[PDB]
RNA sequence: AAGGGGGCCUGACUGCGAGGCCUGCAAGCCGAGCAGGGGCGAAAGCCGGGCCUAGUGAACCGGUGGUCCCGUGUGGAAGG
RNA sequence: ACCCGGUGAAAUUGAACUGGCCGUGAAGAUGCGGCCUACCCGUGGCAGGACGAAAAGACCCCGUGGAGCUUUACUGCAGC
RNA sequence: UGAAAAGCUAACCGAGCCCGGAGAUAGCUGGUUCUCCCCGAAAUGACUUUAGGGUCAGCCUCAGGCGCUGACUGGGGCCU
RNA sequence: CCGUGGUUCGUGGAGCCAUGGGGGAAUCUGGGCGGACCACCGCCUAAGGCUAAGUACUCCGGGUGACCGAUAGCGCACCA
RNA sequence: GGGGGGAACCUGGGGAACUGAAACAUCUCAGUACCCAGAGGAGAGGAAAGAGAAAUCGACUCCCUGAGUAGCGGCGAGCG
């Protein structure tokens, strides 16, 4: 009756989400250690007391406040203030 | 095959049971029963015709106690016998047992 | 892996334990596989040797 | 005090609950079993304590771990049971096992260890074992620790 | 009749004194050759079963 | 410089791991710092594989090398 | 078959004070809306509707349902 | 048993009838009975021989604890 | 020794008790057993049989029910 | 001297499947239902070739406990 030749489909996937992004923004009190940027490549670098992971995750060095800034042509660069 | 005379041995129920698999034993993973089911095992019941007082008697025993049909032959060379039926002779036979 | 990218331990040559497991390819570098490494039972470094996986 | 003047305090006996009688009532119909499914119905569902709709369990997934025995069984041992300085308050002169079973202290079939927690009184305890901690503490407090091996 | 203890459970997992719920972690079996050091060493450990599900396991263990 | 060449090398470490990302669980991910014994560097320092994000498979069952913990009256052995 | 005397069942039936049209509404209304129509009760007839009766659709799909049959599906048993 | 239709074997035979295992099993359908008061959902995510069924989370409710932390709004940084 | 049963034991390191098949002793300086096997240290005396009580049940007799009260209680209060 | 009957209980010979495993074959159901032989107010068992770690116990049976322990187990369901 109905159900003709219809077709098929060559593609249809896709990958799981990744959950990137900025997890801690400027003005947020943080511990040593804590993940401050997922992201892919240096989207963000590493600035004062601010490491950088083999995958570029920037976490905190030590505990302070976060601290954004845009230097221009040098990139964008996370910093964490310690606190006294 | 039913009753051996001498021993009373008869046939009982025994499993197949079927494997498959390397023994643990020899490094394999270990046997797997794919099967098991009833069947039975027979006494290796066979014929021992005989001559006892002149008349021919005829056990029917387990290979396994065959000697002992000759032994009661032996035995009954000492008795009061004859004129008796076959069937009367072997179950005085058996009364030596 | 594969048949040519295969798997393998190194063995300390002091006291022949494996304290590594690794890999190399085969055709590449058919060679065992000679490499210092530290050794928790001796403690120190030692020269360790492939050994078959 | 009469008979009649007998009864429970409030909270001490509850009336039950009895579903499927009504609409006032409150469980009626359905009776707080909702609408169809494997777990409305008699019998119910697998012991949800484990099964988890046909997925590999949790439970299942952990792995096994340490010597898990086999046949033919266990291997008695003796078995050992502490008992602190600080139950050793209410004695005086000798402690035996003895006397530390017969106090609801020591559990019988067990062989007396004496632990360091709390603080000693110079007495004679006999015992099966002693804590480093406590064999010195015993010591220093002046006691007589002695060692059985019966 | 009475309760059966889970020997399953029994055989994985452990009561602690204030009843967490203990176990090996996963994924250490094998295929190991590539897992780095640190992987094979932190899965040497146990960890604290997650609320709901250890709270399962613990009423199959009822005589523990 | 994450790219191109060279020198020396094996940190493609061992014992850990404050703190977080992610997340129903179980997984997955980043990680400073401490000790051991090393590499390269005058040094500050960097090094617990690879510019990063795929290259994978829980548990059960068994194999192989260690260890020498249990081992049915005791010592071995079998087996764990 | 219809009428009179005699005897006298049945499936079915929420209750019924049970009209038409055009709309409407779970999309095919005696029962909702707006109109139209219709004094009360029967008898002999016709079958358009009451998605009329009957049979918890046989088709279709679903159920980690059942059964019969097939084989170089798996495993087993008889037999040889 | 069948001059073959899976026909027949006590009025329905792709496996007779009776009693028994037996309250087989039914993730399905149906049914589940007095009253008043307070609160009050969900039809989402993950895995699932799973897809009209489940396990964990989400949302409801009750008790105990905490005590201004809440939704919403004003000012201000940062992220897109 | 082979094939099996029993036991918590599903071939497992698999003893012990039982035995359908094959081989096949000894009479105490002998045999079996204490979970492969061996040594040690021990337990027991196979291949003949009998035996009360304590236990099980309720056709039958009695006694008693926060047991039923003629759609209940046995299928049957009655000519079941 | 036997034979045959007896509500259930008892020993012995033989012995299922539905079901559970959310499928299924090992496993489970269960040595259950059932068939057969026999015993008797009981029947079975019973005076160690025992237990099993104590230099111990001392026939058997029955109850409580040991214990859902030790163990068994597609190491699953479960069994014990
Ligand atoms: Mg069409
Ligand atoms: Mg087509
Ligand atoms: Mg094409
Ligand atoms: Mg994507
Ligand atoms: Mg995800
Ligand atoms: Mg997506
Ligand atoms: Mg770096
Ligand atoms: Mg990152
Ligand atoms: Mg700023
Ligand atoms: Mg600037
Ligand atoms: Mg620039
Ligand atoms: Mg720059
Ligand atoms: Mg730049
Ligand atoms: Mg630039
Ligand atoms: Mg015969
Ligand atoms: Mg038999
Ligand atoms: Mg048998
Ligand atoms: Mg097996
Ligand atoms: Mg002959
Ligand atoms: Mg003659
Ligand atoms: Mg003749
Ligand atoms: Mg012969
Ligand atoms: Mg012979
Ligand atoms: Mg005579
Ligand atoms: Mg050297
Ligand atoms: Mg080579
Ligand atoms: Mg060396
Ligand atoms: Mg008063
Ligand atoms: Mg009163
Ligand atoms: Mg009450
Ligand atoms: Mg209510
Ligand atoms: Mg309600
Ligand atoms: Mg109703
Ligand atoms: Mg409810
Ligand atoms: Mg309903
Ligand atoms: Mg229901
Ligand atoms: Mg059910
Ligand atoms: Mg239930
Ligand atoms: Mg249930
Ligand atoms: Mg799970
Ligand atoms: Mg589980
Ligand atoms: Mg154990
Ligand atoms: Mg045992
Ligand atoms: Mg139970
Ligand atoms: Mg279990
Ligand atoms: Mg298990
Ligand atoms: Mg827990
Ligand atoms: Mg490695
Ligand atoms: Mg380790
Ligand atoms: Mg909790
Ligand atoms: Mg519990
Ligand atoms: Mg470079
Ligand atoms: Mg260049
Ligand atoms: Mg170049
Ligand atoms: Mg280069
Ligand atoms: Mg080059
Ligand atoms: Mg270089
Ligand atoms: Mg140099
Ligand atoms: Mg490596
Ligand atoms: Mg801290
Ligand atoms: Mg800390
Ligand atoms: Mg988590
Ligand atoms: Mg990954
Ligand atoms: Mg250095
Ligand atoms: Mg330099
Ligand atoms: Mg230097
Ligand atoms: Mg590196
Ligand atoms: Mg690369
Ligand atoms: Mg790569
Ligand atoms: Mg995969
Ligand atoms: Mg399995
Ligand atoms: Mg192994
Ligand atoms: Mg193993
Ligand atoms: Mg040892
Ligand atoms: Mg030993
Ligand atoms: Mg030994
Ligand atoms: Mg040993
Ligand atoms: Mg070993
Ligand atoms: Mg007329
Ligand atoms: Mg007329
Ligand atoms: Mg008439
Ligand atoms: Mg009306
Ligand atoms: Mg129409
Ligand atoms: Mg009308
Ligand atoms: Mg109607
Ligand atoms: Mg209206
Ligand atoms: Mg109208
Ligand atoms: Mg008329
Ligand atoms: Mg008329
Ligand atoms: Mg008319
Ligand atoms: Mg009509
Ligand atoms: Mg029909
Ligand atoms: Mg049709
Ligand atoms: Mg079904
Ligand atoms: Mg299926
Ligand atoms: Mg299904
Ligand atoms: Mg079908
Ligand atoms: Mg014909
Ligand atoms: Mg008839
Ligand atoms: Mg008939
Ligand atoms: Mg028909
Ligand atoms: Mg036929
Ligand atoms: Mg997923
Ligand atoms: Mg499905
Ligand atoms: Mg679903
Ligand atoms: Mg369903
Ligand atoms: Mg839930
Ligand atoms: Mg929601
Ligand atoms: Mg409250
Ligand atoms: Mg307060
Ligand atoms: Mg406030
Ligand atoms: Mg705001
Ligand atoms: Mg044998
Ligand atoms: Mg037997
Ligand atoms: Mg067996
Ligand atoms: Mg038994
Ligand atoms: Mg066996
Ligand atoms: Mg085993
Ligand atoms: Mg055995
Ligand atoms: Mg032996
Ligand atoms: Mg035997
Ligand atoms: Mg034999
Ligand atoms: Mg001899
Ligand atoms: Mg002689
Ligand atoms: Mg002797
Ligand atoms: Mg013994
Ligand atoms: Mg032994
Ligand atoms: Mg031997
Ligand atoms: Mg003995
Ligand atoms: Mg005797
Ligand atoms: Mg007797
Ligand atoms: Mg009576
Ligand atoms: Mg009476
Ligand atoms: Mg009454
Ligand atoms: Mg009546
Ligand atoms: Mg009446
Ligand atoms: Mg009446
Ligand atoms: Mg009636
Ligand atoms: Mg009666
Ligand atoms: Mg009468
Ligand atoms: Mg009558
Ligand atoms: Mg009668
Ligand atoms: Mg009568
Ligand atoms: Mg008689
Ligand atoms: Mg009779
Ligand atoms: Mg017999
Ligand atoms: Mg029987
Ligand atoms: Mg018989
Ligand atoms: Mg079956
Ligand atoms: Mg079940
Ligand atoms: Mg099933
Ligand atoms: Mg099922
Ligand atoms: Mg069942
Ligand atoms: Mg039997
Ligand atoms: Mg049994
Ligand atoms: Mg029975
Ligand atoms: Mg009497
Ligand atoms: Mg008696
Ligand atoms: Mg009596
Ligand atoms: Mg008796
Ligand atoms: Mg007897
Ligand atoms: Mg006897
Ligand atoms: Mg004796
Ligand atoms: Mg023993
Ligand atoms: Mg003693
Ligand atoms: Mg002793
Ligand atoms: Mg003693
Ligand atoms: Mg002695
Ligand atoms: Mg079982
Ligand atoms: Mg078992
Ligand atoms: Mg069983
Ligand atoms: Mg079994
Ligand atoms: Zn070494």
């Amino acid at each position: 009756a109905h159900k003709k030749g219809l077709g098929s489909t060559r593609n249809g996937r896709d990958s799981q989400a990744k959950r990137l992004g900025v997890k801690r923004y400027e003005g947020q009190v943080v511990r040593a250690g804590n993940i401050l940027v997922r992201q892919r490549g240096t989207r963000f670098k590493p600035g004062k007391n601010v490491g950088m992971g083999r995958d570029f995750t920037l976490f905190a060095l030590v505990d302070g406040v976060v601290e954004f800034q845009d230097r221009g042509r040098l990139g964008r660069y996370v910093h964490v203030r310690p606190l006294a | 095959s039913k009753v051996c005379e001498i021993s009373g041995k008869r046939p009982i129920v025994a499993n197949s049971i079927q494997r498959r698999g390397k023994a643990k034993r020899e490094g394999g993973v270990g046997k797997k029963t794919t099967g098991i089911s009833k069947r039975r095992q027979y006494p290796n019941l066979q014929k021992v015709r005989v001559r006892v007082a002149g008349q021919e008697i005829t056990f029917r025993v387990a290979a396994s106690h065959i000697p002992k049909v000759y032994e009661l032959v032996e035995r009954a060379k000492g008795l009061r016998l004859e004129g008796l039926s076959p069937k009367e002779i072997k179950k005085e036979l058996l009364k030596l047992l | 892996a594969s048949e040519v990218r295969i798997k393998l331990l190194l063995e300390c040559t002091e006291c022949k334990r494996r304290n590594y497991a690794t890999e190399k390819n085969k055709r590449n570098t058919p060679n065992k596989l000679e490499l210092r490494k530290y050794c928790p039972w001796c403690r120190k470094h030692t020269v360790h040797r492939e050994v078959k996986i | 005090m009469k008979l009649s003047d007998l009864r429970p305090n409030p909270g001490a006996n509850k009336r039950r609950k009895r579903v499927g009688r009504g609409p006032g009532s409150g469980h009626g119909k359905t009776a707080t079993r909702g609408h169809k499914g494997q777990k409305s119905r008699s019998g119910g569902l697998k012991d949800p304590r484990r099964f988890e709709g046909g997925r590999s369990t949790t439970l299942m997934r952990l792995p096994k771990r340490g010597m898990q025995g086999q046949v033919p069984g266990e291997i008695k041992r003796p078995r050992y049971q502490g008992v602190n300085l600080k139950d050793l308050a209410r004695f005086e002169g000798e402690v035996t096992p003895e006397l530390l079973v017969r106090a609801g202290l020591l559990k019988k079939g067990y062989r007396l260890k004496i632990l360091g927690e709390g603080e000693a009184k110079p007495l004679k305890v006999v015992a099966h074992a002693f804590s480093k901690s406590a064999l010195e503490k015993l010591k220093a407090a002046g006691g007589e620790p002695v060692l059985l091996e019966a | 009749p009475k309760m059966k203890t889970h020997k399953g459970a029994k055989k994985r997992v452990k009561i602690t004194a204030s009843g967490k719920v203990v176990a090996m972690k996963t994924g250490k079996r094998h295929l190991n050759w590539q897992k780095s050091g640190k992987e094979i060493r932190q899965k040497g450990r146990k960890f604290v079963l997650a609320k709901p599900e250890a709270e399962r396991i613990k009423l199959l263990l009822p005589y523990e």
